[PDB]
């Protein structure tokens, strides 16, 4: 299990005719196994502040604001709120 | 059968994000929709960083990504440097 | 060597 072959899918979304090398694609797929802990730790964290069992959306969202950047954590914001919309009305 | 990933609009493996996060019990449960946040905001980056790292490759003359594209482009990017840190080749 | 190789 890695996300390499999901990286690989977005590469080309976003360049059509440009390619990535073994290395490069090992250095993706460590950055969002860094992020995916890091927003895991923060969510854990919450939960914990919350007295909350269950880690929900709520505490991803939180998460999010809190570890990201401001510009990224705005528009990660809206690309995590926008993926639940249309799951929830799937 | 249809994916939660294919319901949310997404590339990324939501299923497979869902499992990770219960694995590492970072709280005794997970909601349904908190793999899918997860899988979108990761997707969100991989996006960012990918389009930055093949600016960088074309504007070097290259048609594929290689270590230092993604080192320069992150390298130059104050909020992708702050979250992700140094590239080391 | 494997690093250099396209993914």
């Amino acid at each position: 299990e890695t996300y390499k072959i999901y990286i690989f899918k977005v590469l080309k979304q976003v360049h059509p005719d440009i390619g990535i090398s073994s290395k490069a694609m090992g250095i993706m797929n460590s950055f969002i196994n860094d992020i995916f802990e890091k927003l895991a730790q923060e969510s854990s964290k919450l939960a914990r502040y919350n007295k909350k069992p269950t880690i929900t959306s709520r505490e991803i969202q939180t998460a999010v604001r809190l570890v990201l950047p401001g510009e990224l954590a705005k528009h990660a914001v809206s690309e995590g709120t926008k993926a639940v919309t249309k799951f929830t009305s799937s | 059968a249809t994916s939660r990933s294919s319901k949310a609009g997404l590339q990324f493996p939501v299923g497979r994000i869902a499992r990770f996060l219960k694995a590492g019990k970072y709280a005794e449960r997970v909601g349904a929709g908190a793999p899918v946040y997860l899988a979108a905001v990761l997707e969100y980056l991989a996006a960012e960083v990918l389009e930055l790292a093949g600016n960088a490759a074309r504007d070097n003359k290259k048609t594929r990504i290689v270590p230092r594209h993604i080192q320069l482009a992150v390298r130059n990017d104050e909020e992708l440097s702050k979250l992700l840190g140094d590239v080391t080749i | 060597d494997a690093d250099e190789e396209d993914f």
